[PDB]
RNA sequence: GUCCUAAGGGGGGCUCAUGGAGAACAGAAAUCUCCAGUAGAACAAAAGGGUAAAAGUCCCCUUGAUUUUGAUUUUCAGUGU
RNA sequence: ACGUACGACCAUACCCAGUGGAAAGCACGGCAUCCCGUCCGCUCUGCCCUAGUUAAGCCACUGAGGGCCCGGUUAGUAGUUGGGUCGGUGACGACCAGCGAAUCCCGGGUGUUGUACGU
């Protein structure tokens, strides 16, 4: 995780940095490979939380492509 | 001396899938062969970077497309469990297709030109099976 | 400002810490020769990107007033001006003049020798492309006098004419003019501007051997009248600015390769 | 033929400019020949351009790109003057020096955003602007209308311009409080 | 009252005399050639593309201060030392065009003593960096099939790096934003010329006739076109220099100049001017 | 130089126009009925100012015209010929060499009748030239007429007469 | 008291005010045509040289209403991603 | 020298009219299937270069009336700064200098030119 960008219910939950369902984080994608179309690599990009990870345990998140 | 290739020449679209194999005619450059999943082998001018050729006749995707080393024969092999051989400078299937291959035809390699005995040339088909 | 085009304009001749590339006008007075304008001619014909003409007489004597020139260079945010004029007493004279906050900053005549005056048009060689900044050379020894004076403020002055667009980079084929001023300390000594095409050929080194050709225009001049700058809006003027992309150091703070 | 001069005083060079200065005198013959004037001047030419080529093509950084062959100049070092003063802070407005006295901090931008979400229509919506919330009802097909409020209200005028009336006051406030500001900073 | 008055005559600003003549328009030319991405230094190149009646004209050209210098021409009634004699306007002639301008442009820098700075300062992981230069129209509509673009394409095929898209070229579709490369090459072999002859012979037999008169006469049949023009690409790659001489009158230089002046008319002296003059008042007075 | 085959006079064009002065469905019908005379769809016009006294408002359509070329163009003017009795007046015919007339009912131009259309009248306008009018029309080289080949209202006259065998009183 | 897929940006086409001569109603003033028109219109500013294949005016596309990153500039930060 | 394409100076080139133009080239021209765009193939775009024509565009020459552009004269004069330097208490009248016009008048002119390919 890079960044924690937009928690949904609070700004101040956003500054928190609290990670609950709904929540747009900035992830390192370093490891998918991306390359834009001048050529460079892509390593931060946005994905959204979609699950309720004070229940499970983890965080499970969703690239938004 | 080989200049680097730095920038794009030709975007040339055509094939309805994935191209799956390419390769270059051995007498220039100027003509290209490719293999796709749309079950056809097209034949390429890259100098104005237009179609010239469409090769049909597979029911399965084209793996492997090889020139002959004289540059008179283009071999493709398909996941039909077949190979057929083409005319590069008409279009056209050249006798009937070759059958034999239980599965999927993965790889060709074409005889060397100065080994050629008998008057023709020999074929290995390297498949599943 | 209700404009965004106008806005655009106002942004454009606001105050920056990094300038625009410097305009200058080329004007001349109510009686100047053709040997003045051929020479107006062949000084824009080497600046032309970054300068504005104009077409009219205009009846100004600038080393009495210059107001209508202060006027000019707020409305055509030009910060350098020539100014062609003829006499009996002067015959043909080019006066540069630098202003600062739309306000003259110092002025200088340059005499120009009608009689060795080649424009560029009488050289038969491949001229510059249009906006190319050439090389400079000043040579001789009038331009270390240890007090400022007429040869110190033309060496300025004209490298601020001929100074073009800076760029941190610059191509290699892009070296193939250079302009020569020459002046010797001392009747009066005569400034020589010289412009040469620049060709290179194989000396058996690294280093190529350079040659030059001539380009035009020959002009040999006489300085003139001067006036020089208040000392408070000359502090102004060489005040230099920091750009924000010129870290501040602190000491025992540094940046690392990663 | 060589490629390096040799004088009594060596050049001194500004490669932001691409300037060299050459401190030598420039014994230019006393002749009337205009040709062996120019050869001579000629030569000074070809010392200057040799050695600022010798400069360049040794001193800095050569890279080749896409574009080319650069040299990697460095910022120009002759003083020159500005055309136009540094420029400078602003004066500060009564709000800014007010603001600084209370510590009242700036907004972010995304606190300043022109969106908020309309739980009512389950829709975002601008604050402000062209189909503002601020004009909110202004061309609904039936408005609420109380008795007091209209029988208060003047003749000829409607219940639909009162918050375009409540924002021209506003804007008028606003303009007026902004030119107080301006013309107290041209007075400073 | 007249408009048309000496303060009129006076106070009128002409345009410039290119403008006047309707042949250039400045306000391109100075986004053209006086503005740049990169302040390198660099020279600029621009392929000059027109279009008259009976020919297609391309030129390579750098903007110096005394005028712009041409590096390299061709012209489309050079490609009958190429094979084709009839159409030499159209679609085909101009991608030929611009591939002879193209090939004679490499072979001119010998990319088919003095030495240049680049050499002299070559580093060693360096490679060899394509021809560029830009597009210019002029005055033509920038229309999707026009000829203009051919003429890019050729050069481009030929070996030029011009920055350019794919929506101007015939066969592209607005709403798939695609290329039809089928009818891009029927474009670059002429073969709309080859349905035309064909749907007039088969429609119109007297306007297939009077249209294509010296297609029939010289024999050049609508299913030849493609190989006609095939076999002008490869010698124009083979030859870019091959040199043409037409059925025009030759003569020296000199016996033009003669020719000339045998039938320019000369200026008045002031002599005849005064006599002419003198004249005039005599028969006036008379 | 007179016989030149590039002197000859030909129609460039012919306008037909409506002026009803309102806008909506007289405008309309009005424009349906320049559709079906000519062949084409019509150009409707605003009104470039307000005035009160004609009822008008700025940006208002308030007319309604065509452009012909060619033979439907020449057979047009033919039957507003017809409907004239191939007269016109000298007055009609202009400096420049254009002329032009106009007509109170379109059915006896050979148009039957009917009545949720109603009655217009119409300005027929048509603008003659040589060969050579596209030196002044062309994008690239655009330039003036010569004064020779410029043409002349005894020109016009002299070919309206020997064309239709009509009078000009 | 009304109306608007907002303004802005990029590209392209076109040339304005006015005058003369013509066209049923139409008559100083409605619309159409040609010619002449250095801008005398429009739009910005307050030129002593603003802009004419445009900075004017109509079409096409975007309209996403204030993007991301920064070890750098200035100010602040008891909530220092 | 002429023509064409890009240009540079941007009226000595502009406004109006008349006469002429070998060669080639420009141009007017011819045709609307395809690409493309219009109320209108007018313009724009595509196809022919055959056929007609120099009538116009273009080029050259001439002509008025304007305009415009060079050079001299005005004239180192008006005007303006300096007790500057002599008188005048002073202001000022000369003188000395520094800068420095324009009107009028006279004479001449009505395009020069770069690169490339051709005639």
């Amino acid at each position: 995780i890079l960044s924690v960008k937009k928690n949904p219910s609070n700004p101040l939950y956003t500054q928190l940095g609290v990670l609950t369902k709904g929540t747009i984080i900035e992830v390192n994608v370093s490891d998918l490979g991306i390359v834009t179309a001048s050529g460079k690599i892509a390593w931060g990009r946005y994905a959204q939380i979609t699950n309720n990870p004070e229940n499970d345990g983890c965080v499970n998140a969703v690239l938004l492509v | 001396k080989v200049h680097a290739v730095s920038r794009l020449a030709h975007r040339i679209p055509g094939h309805g899938q994935p191209i799956l194999s390419c390769q270059f005619s051995p007498v220039s450059s100027s003509r290209l062969a490719t293999g796709s999943g749309d079950n056809t082998a097209r034949i390429w001018d890259t100098d104005s970077g237009t179609p010239k050729f469409t090769l049909k006749g597979h029911t399965g995707w084209v793996l492997g497309v090889s020139w002959s080393p004289d540059g008179k024969y283009l071999a493709t092999c398909s996941m039909d469990t077949t190979v057929r051989v083409w005319d590069p400078e008409s279009g056209k299937q050249v006798n009937q297709e070759f059958r034999g291959h239980a599965k999927w035809v993965l790889a060709l390699a074409w005889q060397p030109y100065h080994l050629w005995r008998d008057g023709t040339a020999r074929l290995a088909s390297a498949s599943k099976d | 400002p209700r404009n965004a085009r106008s806005k655009r304009a106002l942004e454009k001749r606001a105050p920056k810490i990094v300038e625009n590339p410097k305009t200058c006008l080329f004007l001349r007075g109510t009686t100047c020769s053709q040997i003045t304008q051929d020479a107006m001619n062949d000084l824009y014909a080497m600046r032309q990107v970054h300068a504005k003409r104009f077409h009219k007489k205009n009846a100004i004597h600038p080393f009495e007033d210059a107001t209508s020139l202060c006027f000019f260079s707020e409305k055509n945010d030009c910060s350098l001006m020539v100014f062609g004029s003829s006499n009996k007493k002067r015959p043909h004279t080019l006066t540069f003049v630098r202003m600062f906050d739309y306000k003259v900053l110092d002025m200088l005549e340059f005499y120009l020798d009608p009689d060795t005056y080649r424009s560029i048009s009488q050289f038969k060689t491949s001229k510059i492309p249009i906006g190319m900044r050439p090389m400079m050379v000043f040579a001789g020894t009038a331009f270390e006098s240890p007090v400022p004076n007429a040869f110190t403020m033309a060496k300025s002055m004209l490298i601020d004419f001929f100074r073009g667009e800076p760029s941190d980079k610059i191509d290699v084929e892009g070296l193939r003019f250079v302009v020569v001023v020459t002046a010797d300390e001392p009747q009066k000594p005569i400034l020589r501007l010289r412009v040469y095409g620049i060709r290179t050929k194989r000396s058996g080194t690294r280093l190529p051997r350079v040659e030059v050709e001539e380009h035009g225009p020959r002009m040999d001049f006489r300085l003139g009248r001067m006036r020089e700058p208040d000392p408070a809006m000359l502090k102004e003027a060489m005040k230099k600015a920091k750009t924000p992309q010129e870290e501040r150091t602190k000491k025992n703070i540094s940046m690392d390769l990663l | 033929l060589p490629v390096t001069v040799e004088k009594p005083t060596p050049y001194t060079f500004d490669l932001g400019l691409l300037l060299a200065n050459d401190p030598n005198p420039v014994n230019v013959p006393k002749t009337t020949d205009t040709q062996v004037l120019e050869q001579h001047l000629a030569s000074v030419a070809r010392d200057g351009a040799q050695v600022l080529i010798n400069q360049l093509l040794t001193t800095t950084t050569i890279t080749a790109t896409k574009d080319g062959v650069l040299l990697t100049l460095p910022p120009p070092t002759t003083p020159l003057p500005r055309e136009k003063p540094v420029p400078q802070p602003k004066p500060e407005t009564k709000w800014q020096a007010f603001a600084r006295r209370r510590g009242i901090k700036p907004k972010t931008r995304e606190q300043r955003r022109n969106l908020q979400y309309n739980p009512t229509t389950g829709q975002w919506e601008r604050k402000w602007g062209y189909k503002g919330a601020n004009k909110r009802g202004e061309t609904d097909p039936i408005i609420e209308v109380s008795a007091a409020k209209e029988a208060m209200r003047p003749e000829g005028t409607s219940v639909r311009g009162d918050k375009r009336r409540e924002i021209r006051a506003r804007v008028k406030k606003n303009q007026k409080q902004m030119l107080r500001n301006q013309r107290i900073a041209a007075e400073k | 009252k007249l408009v048309k008055n000496s303060a009129y005559y006076s106070r009128f600003q002409t345009k410039f005399k290119r403008r006047r003549q309707g042949k250039t328009d400045y306000y391109a030319r100075k986004r053209l050639i006086t503005q740049a991405k990169n302040k390198y230094n660099a020279p600029k190149y621009r392929l000059v593309v027109r279009f008259t009646n009976r020919d297609i004209i391309t030129q390579m050209v750098t903007s110096e201060i005394n005028g712009d210098k041409i590096f390299a021409a061709a012209y489309s009634h050079e490609l009958r030392a190429y094979g084709i004699n009839h159409g030499l306007t159209n679609w085909a002639a101009a991608y030929a065009t611009g591939l002879l301008l193209a090939r004679r442009v490499l072979a001119k820098l010998g990319l088919d003593g003095e030495y240049t700075l680049t050499e002299a300062a070559e580093t060693e992981d360096g490679e060899r960096r394509p021809f560029k230069a830009i597009l210019d129209v002029g005055l033509a509509r920038t229309s999707t099939g026009a000829r203009v673009f051919g003429v890019m394409k050729g050069a481009s095929d030929g070996g030029i790096f011009i920055p350019h898209s794919e929506n101007r070229f015939p066969g592209y579709d607005i709403e798939t934003e695609e290329l039809d490369t089928e009818v891009l090459k029927k474009y670059i072999y002429g073969g709309h010329v080859a349905e035309y002859m064909e749907t007039l012979a088969d429609d119109d037999e007297e306007r297939y006739k009077s249209q294509f008169v010296k297609y029939i006469e010289d024999d050049v049949e609508a299913d030849s076109l493609e190989e006609l023009y095939a076999e002008a690409h490869k010698q124009i790659r083979a030859d870019p220099f091959r040199k043409y001489v037409s059925d025009a009158p030759k003569k020296s230089k000199e016996e033009w100049k003669a020719e000339s002046l045998k039938y320019k008319k000369a200026k008045l002296s002031r002599e005849e001017r005064k006599a002419r003059v003198e004249a005039k008042i005599k028969q006036l007075l008379a | 130089k007179a016989q030149n085959p590039m002197r000859e006079l030909r129609i460039q064009k012919l306008v037909l126009n409506i002026s009803v002065g309102e806008s909506g469905d007289r405008l309309t019908r009005a424009a349906k009925v320049l559709e079906q005379l000519s062949g084409q769809t019509p150009v409707y016009s605003k009104a470039r100012y307000t005035v009160r006294q004609f009822g008008i408002r700025r940006n208002e359509k308030i007319a309604v015209h065509v452009t012909v070329r060619g033979p439907k163009a020449e057979e047009i003017l033919e039957r507003g010929l017809k409907v004239k009795e191939y007269e016109l007046r000298r007055r009609n015919f202009s400096e420049t060499g254009n002329f032009g007339f106009g007509i109170s009912e379109h059915i006896d131009l050979g148009i039957k009748y009917d009545p949720s259309i109603g009655i217009y009248g119409m300005d027929f306008y048509c603008c003659m030239t040589r060969p050579g009018e596209r030196v002044a029309k062309r994008r690239r080289c655009k330039s003036r007429i010569g004064a020779s080949h410029r043409i002349t209202r005894e020109e016009t006259i002299r070919w309206f007469k020997q064309r239709f065998d009509g009078i000009v009183r």
